[PDB]
C-alpha cells in the first residue's frame, strides 16, 4: 500500500 | 523438531492512516527475507518514510516501533504509480536488514536492526493476547482507514484544484468550498465512517463549477 | 528482540477416547515447564500409560508420536480418585522432559526426548494447514469423545446401581434398564452423538425407580 | 482429563 511522507517540521 | 528459532512477532511497515503491513509473520523460521512493492499515498509526493514496526495489532500505533527512515527523491506523479520496494532480510544472527529503493529514480536507503531490539518475552506473550482480545476492533479499524484514506485523497485533490483554478473560481464557490473542506478535514479525525462519507459528499456537492473548471 | 526460540507445535498428551490433550501449546518460547493433573478413566485402574504427542489435531492419532511410557502400583480406587501430575519441561537445548507422578503412590516414571525428535519444517506446516482445514471436523470429534465418554460412566454407573440394588429393584424395572443399557451400548460405537445423548435420555427414563 | 483406560 501506500506510504506517509517524513514529518513536516 | 521440537525447537525452531523464529521471529516471535509479525515484522513490517506503516502505511497510510496508520496501519502495519506485515511483510514477515510472526513464528516465521529465521533466515528469511521478504520483499513487496510500496507506493506513495498523495500526488507528488516527493519522499517517503519507512517506519519499521514490530507487533500483531492492525493499528501500527500499538505496534513496537523498531527503527525508520526516509527515501527521498521521488519524481513526480500521481499517487499509487511510484514503486517502492521495501524488502526485510533477517540473517542468521536476527539482525533486520530493511531497504527501500524507488524502480523510477533508482535511490535507495536502508537500516540495520540490531537483534536485542524491539518487545522482551514478556511483551510478547502480552502482544500475542492484545491482538487476539481487539481482533474486531482492529478489522473495524482497517475498514474506516479505507474511508479515511479516500477522504484524505479527496480533501488533497481538491485543495490542489482550488489552487490550480485560482481566479476562475467564483468567490462564491471558493467560500463554500473552503468551508466544505474544513469541515472534512474534522470527520476525517474521529472513527464514524458515515460522518467522514457525509462531508465527502457535503464536498462534492458544493465543487461542481470547480470541476468544471479543473476538467 | 527479534528471534527467539519457540516449540513449533502443541505438544500433549493422548487421553480418554483418543483424544490429544495439550500441556505445551504451539509456539511457546522455551524453556518452558507445565505441570496438568490427570485421573483414571475407569473404576481400579491400577496403570495408565502416557503417550506423548507432537501437534495440532484433535484425533491423538493424527498426530506425532513422540514416546510412550507407563505408570504402574497405582491403588486400585474409583474412577477420578487417582492424582497423576504430568509434567513438560523443555530445556533451554530443546530437550523434552516428560514425567508422571502419582501423588497417593508417590510412584514417578519419566522418558526425555531428544530436541531433533518429532516433524520437520514442512511438516510443521502441513500439520497448520491440515488443523485449520479440519478444525470444525476435529471439534465434532472432541465433542463426540466426551460424550462417550459420559456415556460409557452412565453405563457403569447404571450396572453398578442394578447390583447394588438387586432385589430391591422390580423384575420390571431391570428388564427395561438392561435393555436401555443394551441400546446405549450400541450408540457409544457409532459416531452420532444426539443419537448417544437419545440412548442416555431413553435409560434415565426407565431408571426413575433405581434412582 | 482421563487417561486411557486399561
Amino acid at each position: 500500500s501506500y506510504l506517509p511522507r517524513p514529518t513536516p517540521p | 523438531v521440537l525447537l525452531l528459532d523464529v521471529t516471535p512477532l509479525s515484522l513490517g511497515i506503516e502505511t497510510m492512516g496508520g496501519v502495519m503491513t506485515t511483510l514477515i509473520a510472526k513464528n516465521t523460521t529465521i533466515p528469511t527475507k521478504h520483499s513487496q512493492v510500496f507506493s506513495t499515498a498523495e500526488d507528488n509526493q516527493s519522499a517517503v518514510t519507512i517506519h519499521v514496526l514490530q507487533g500483531e495489532r492492525k493499528r501500527a500505533a500499538d505496534n513496537k516501533s523498531l527503527g525508520q527512515f526516509n527515501l527521498d527523491g521521488i519524481n513526480p506523479a500521481p499517487r499509487g504509480m511510484p514503486q517502492i520496494e521495501v524488502t526485510f532480510d533477517i540473517d542468521a544472527d536476527g539482525i533486520l536488514h530493511v531497504s527501500a529503493k524507488d524502480k523510477n529514480s533508482g535511490k535507495e536507503q536502508k537500516i540495520t536492526i540490531k537483534a536485542s531490539s524491539g518487545l522482551n518475552e514478556d511483551e510478547i506473550q502480552k502482544m500475542v493476547r492484545d491482538a487476539e482480545a481487539n481482533a474486531e476492533a482492529d478489522r473495524k479499524f482497517e475498514e474506516l482507514v479505507q474511508t479515511r484514506n479516500q477522504g484524505d485523497h479527496l480533501l488533497h485533490s481538491t485543495r490542489k484544484q482550488v489552487e490550480e483554478a485560482g481566479d476562475k473560481l467564483p468567490a462564491d464557490d471558493k467560500t463554500a468550498i473552503e468551508s466544505a473542506l474544513t469541515a472534512l478535514e474534522t470527520a476525517l479525525k474521529g472513527e464514524d465512517k458515515a460522518a467522514i462519507e457525509a462531508k465527502m459528499q457535503e464536498l462534492a456537492q458544493v465543487s461542481q463549477k470547480l470541476m468544471e473548471i479543473a476538467q
